[PDB]
């Protein structure tokens, strides 16, 4: 009866703030930093010196469709965390006030659907790090697409269409494929689960054709060379808070996926296929951070760049060393700081006041806008892996985890340290110095909510730049777990 | 010789103000668990720290 | 005889607010060549040149690099090692 | 539980009165005793349905 008042007094609450105020974007702002507080709560009450599944829920059993339930016999979905969850949750709702602050005066027309459909992929995707059955994690890894149609076909450029299409596409294509791997495991086992997965052993020729299913939707989620297609245009063509909650969380939440469904019952394959996971992750490294020194449009590189840097993300996660799982980690997270800032600079500063995205026109933006330039290089700086930053502490591990299993493949994965430097510095300069630009006129410099993001999304960088360790008593646990050395 | 100053602007800008602030009520916090650990034998905000037994 | 009926009173559609004054002087050669740039699958063909690159970029590198891998597995440790001991486990 | 069961497809019928109602292009609380009409009518087939399942665990039951 309370936790029903409570929804029906809140419900209430909403309606009047929709029958007085027009816009709920203010409502949607409190909801979304209550979620903080509450997560950073849930944090407190975390601990750490157990392995275990801390604080756990059951959704839709039988006995109790409707809400929990506390039965010897349970069917439904299953939900909770342990460290390196929680990890990506932190990284997660901090991101979802910004991206609601992101638009809060560009979006003019329709602004409820907006606001309401950014709020609804943002919590999706909070409730994909909480799943514990291989269906629950499934459910709400493509309850996202819909939103996402419906979010870049109906604002973007003026090629909206071809990009929503693209973001159904390859997405749902990779994860058809990812559900026949997830068909097979529930049929053997006959028991979805997060809890018991690496207790029961399959054949290796059983393992062997399991694996291939949720490795190639992993392949088109971070997205590896073979199918890296729809990441630039899905970008390039997105309004702002889409391209932030695609970059910043959707490759981390496969990143996640990698880990969390991959090495604990799939172990045996899985050393037998570390070489082709090598040659798919360093021809992700080389030929895509090629790729992105002949571009004439702006966000598309910083789209590139993301596939670059997932593609190192990868090699520690199959490193199967401590330190790769760690750097794995931590570049996943420094990640989600630094490129959704990137997304801002190219969308939010840069695409509001010119709306023209080609390169070119774009020239001398120190001597008019200052403090657009000093963000402009100390973000291109923490992109690249200079340290300090994060970036290079996931980079340094990773390489340094993908060094241990195979040395060949660290030798020539270790110039990706080059290849990420070539092409940023390259925009970075061209965008820094020159002659102001004949095709601008002059605008306003940078306003009081951009700075306020950029400030939040590089102290969050620095803080784990100079410290790496303070979030290391999530993972302490999650970074032996995964490790298979008989 | 002159230098031809230009208009002039106050010290505590808000931006330093803040900054300031927030850092040095870090500090100073870090320095209050510090020694309010030597009195108790545990940090002040590890009462909060409420979490259950691995049992 | 059927037409849609007359209780409708339908009206234009504006997307509204304010008319932001152009920052920009497009230029209508950088404007071709960009949607030049962008939509330039739907005219790429296959030629000579391109067949050198989808041979090599596509095949032939992913090949070198896989031999590479597949003979390197489990060949290096360096953990902790000495004068005169192989480093090589074959 | 019997009466989660109850609330929540009397919810059930709330969106589908509040759904009905936004597709006439109404207002929301347009004619606000329909929500308790269909409220309570779809909250009787929650009644059937948590009802028939009961039976069935019943028989599943008397099997041992
Ligand atoms: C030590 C501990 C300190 C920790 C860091 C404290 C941060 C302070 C934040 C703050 O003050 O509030 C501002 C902040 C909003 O910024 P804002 O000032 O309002 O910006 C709006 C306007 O722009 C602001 O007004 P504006 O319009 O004028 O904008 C101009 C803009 C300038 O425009 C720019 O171009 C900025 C350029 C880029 C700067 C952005 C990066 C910031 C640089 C960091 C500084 C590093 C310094 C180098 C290293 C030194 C090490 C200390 O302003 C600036 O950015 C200037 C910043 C620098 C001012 C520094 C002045 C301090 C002087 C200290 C003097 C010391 C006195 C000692 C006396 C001793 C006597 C005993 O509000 C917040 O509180 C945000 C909360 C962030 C808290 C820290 C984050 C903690 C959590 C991180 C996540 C956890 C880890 C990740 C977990 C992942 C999941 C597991
Ligand atoms: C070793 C040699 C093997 C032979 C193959 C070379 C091949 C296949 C390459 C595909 C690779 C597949 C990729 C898969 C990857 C592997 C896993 C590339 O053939 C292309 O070669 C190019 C360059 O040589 C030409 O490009 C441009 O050309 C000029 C236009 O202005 C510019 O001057 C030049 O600058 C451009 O470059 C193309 O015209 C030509 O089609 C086919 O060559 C052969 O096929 C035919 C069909 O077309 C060709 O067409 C003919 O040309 C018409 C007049 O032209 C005739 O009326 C007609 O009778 C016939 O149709 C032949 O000529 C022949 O050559
Ligand atoms: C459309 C896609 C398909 C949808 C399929 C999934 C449907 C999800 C529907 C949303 C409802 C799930 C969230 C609410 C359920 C959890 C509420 C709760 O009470 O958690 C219970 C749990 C332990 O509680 P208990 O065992 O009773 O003991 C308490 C002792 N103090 O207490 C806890 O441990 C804390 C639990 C924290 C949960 C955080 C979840 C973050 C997201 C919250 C908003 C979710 C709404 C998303 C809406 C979009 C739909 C996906
Ligand atoms: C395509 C898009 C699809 C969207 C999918 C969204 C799915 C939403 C389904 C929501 C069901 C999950 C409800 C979360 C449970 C949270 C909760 O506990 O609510 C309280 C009550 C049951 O509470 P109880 O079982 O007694 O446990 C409390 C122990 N401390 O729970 C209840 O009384 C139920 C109240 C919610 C009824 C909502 C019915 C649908 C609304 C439309
Ligand atoms: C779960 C259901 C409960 C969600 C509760 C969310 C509360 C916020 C709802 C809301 O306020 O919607 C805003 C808008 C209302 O319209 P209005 O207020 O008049 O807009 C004026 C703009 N100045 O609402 C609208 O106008 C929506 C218009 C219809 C949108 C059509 C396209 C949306 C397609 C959604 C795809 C759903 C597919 C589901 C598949 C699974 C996805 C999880
Ligand atoms: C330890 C981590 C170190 C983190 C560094 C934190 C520094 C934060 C403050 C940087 C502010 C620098 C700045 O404000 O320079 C503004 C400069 C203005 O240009 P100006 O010479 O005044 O001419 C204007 C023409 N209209 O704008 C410019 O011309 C661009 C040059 C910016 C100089 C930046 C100096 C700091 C760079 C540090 C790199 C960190 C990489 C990570
Ligand atoms: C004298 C005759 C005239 C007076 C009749 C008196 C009859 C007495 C009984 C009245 C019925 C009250 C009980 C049912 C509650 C329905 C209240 C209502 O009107 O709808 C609630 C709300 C719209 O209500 P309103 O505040 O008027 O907003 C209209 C403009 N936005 O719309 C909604 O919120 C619907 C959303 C439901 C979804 C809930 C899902 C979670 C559960
Ligand atoms: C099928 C799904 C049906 C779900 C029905 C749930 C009922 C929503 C209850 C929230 C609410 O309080 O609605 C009240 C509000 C009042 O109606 P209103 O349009 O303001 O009347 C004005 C008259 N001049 O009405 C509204 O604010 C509009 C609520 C409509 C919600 C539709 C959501 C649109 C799509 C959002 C993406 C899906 C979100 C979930 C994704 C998971």
């Amino acid at each position: 009866m309370f936790l029903t008042s409570i929804l029906l007094s809140s419900l209430y609450l909403f309606n009047r703030i929709l029958a007085w105020q027009g816009n709920v974007k203010h409502f949607y702002l409190f909801a979304s930093n209550l979620l903080l507080l509450f997560i950073v709560v849930l944090y407190i009450n975390f601990n750490t010196f157990s392995n275990s599944f801390q604080f756990n829920f059951e959704l839709f059993n039988s006995l109790n469709p409707f809400g929990l339930s506390n039965s010897d016999i349970s069917n439904g979905l299953l939900f909770g965390i342990d460290g390196l969850s929680l990890t990506f949750i932190l990284l997660t709702v901090l991101l979802i006030p910004l991206t609601l602050l992101g638009n809060w005066y560009n979006i003019n027309f329709n602004s409820n659907l907006y606001y309401t459909l950014v709020l609804a992929i943002g919590l999706v995707i909070l409730l994909n790090f909480w799943a514990l059955d291989y269906i629950s994690f499934y459910i709400l890894f493509e309850a996202t697409l819909p939103l996402l149609f419906i979010l870049i076909h109906i604002y973007g450029s003026s090629d909206s269409e071809r990009a929503s299409f693209y973001v159904l596409m390859f997405t749902l294509s990779g994860s058809l494929f990812m559900l026949l791997s997830i068909v097979v495991i529930s049929i053997v086992l006959n028991t979805t689960n997060f809890i018991n997965h690496n207790l029961f052993v399959l054949s290796l020729d059983l393992q062997t054709i399991i694996w291939l299913g949720l490795f190639i939707a992993i392949m088109v989620k971070t997205p590896l060379f073979p199918i890296h297609v729809w990441l630039p245009v899905v970008h390039s063509e997105s309004p702002l808070a889409g391209s932030m909650i695609l970059a910043g969380l959707i490759l981390k939440l496969a990143l996640y996926a990698i880990l969390r469904l991959l090495l604990p019952l799939l172990c045996e394959a899985q050393i037998l296929y570390t070489p082709m996971i090598y040659i798919i992750s360093l021809l992700t490294i080389i030929l895509t951070s090629l790729a992105t020194l002949r571009q004439i449009d702006l966000k598309v590189i910083i789209a590139y760049s993301s596939i670059s840097h997932m593609g190192i993300a990868i090699l520690g996660v199959c490193s199967n060393t401590s330190l790769g799982i760690y750097g794995s980690i931590v570049l996943g997270v420094a990640h989600g700081f630094v490129s959704p800032a990137l997304f801002l600079i190219v969308g939010g500063i840069l695409y509001d006041r010119y709306h023209i995205r080609i390169v070119n026109y774009y020239k001398g933006l120190t001597t008019y806008m200052p403090q657009l330039a000093t963000y402009i290089i100390i973000l291109s700086f923490a992109n690249i892996g200079t340290p300090l930053t994060g970036n290079f502490t996931g980079e340094f591990l990773s390489l340094q985890g993908g060094f241990i299993r195979n040395p060949i493949i660290g030798g020539i994965s270790c110039i990706s340290v080059l290849l990420a430097a070539i092409y940023q510095l390259k925009l970075t300069n061209k965008l820094t110095g020159g002659i102001s630009s004949i095709y601008m006129h002059r605008t306003n410099d940078v306003t009081i909510r951009e700075k306020f993001i950029m400030n939040i999304l590089i102290i969050s960088t620095l803080i784990i730049g100079i410290c790496p360790q303070i979030m290391y008593n999530l993972l302490y646990w999650t970074v032996n777990n995964y490790i298979y050395i008989i | 010789h002159g230098p031809e100053l230009t208009p002039a602007v106050p010290f505590f800008q808000p931006y330093v103000l803040k900054w300031a602030g927030v850092s040095l009520g870090l500090v100073a916090f870090y320095q209050f668990n510090s020694s309010y650990e030597a009195k108790n034998g545990h940090t002040w905000v590890e009462t909060f720290f409420h979490p259950k037994s691995r049992e | 005889e059927l037409k849609p009926s007359s209780a409708i009173q339908r009206g234009p559609l504006n997307k509204g607010g304010w008319d932001a004054p152009h920052a920009l002087h497009n230029d209508g050669a950088i404007d071709r060549y960009a949607h030049w740039r962008t939509f330039y699958q739907e005219r790429f063909k296959y030629t000579r040149a391109t067949g050198k690159s989808t041979l090599i970029f596509l095949v032939a590198f992913p090949a070198l690099i896989g031999y590479v891998a597949y003979q390197s597995e489990g060949l290096f440790e360096f953990a902790g090692k000495r004068r005169g001991e192989s480093v090589t486990t074959r | 539980a019997l009466f989660t069961s109850l609330v929540g497809a009397s919810g059930l019928g709330f969106a589908t009165k509040f759904l009905s109602n936004k597709i006439r292009l109404k207002p929301a609380g347009y004619y606000p005793l329909g929500y308790v009409f269909s409220g309570v009518a779809w909250a009787g087939l929650g009644l059937v349905l948590h009802n028939v399942h009961q039976h069935s665990l019943e028989v599943l039951e008397k099997k041992k």
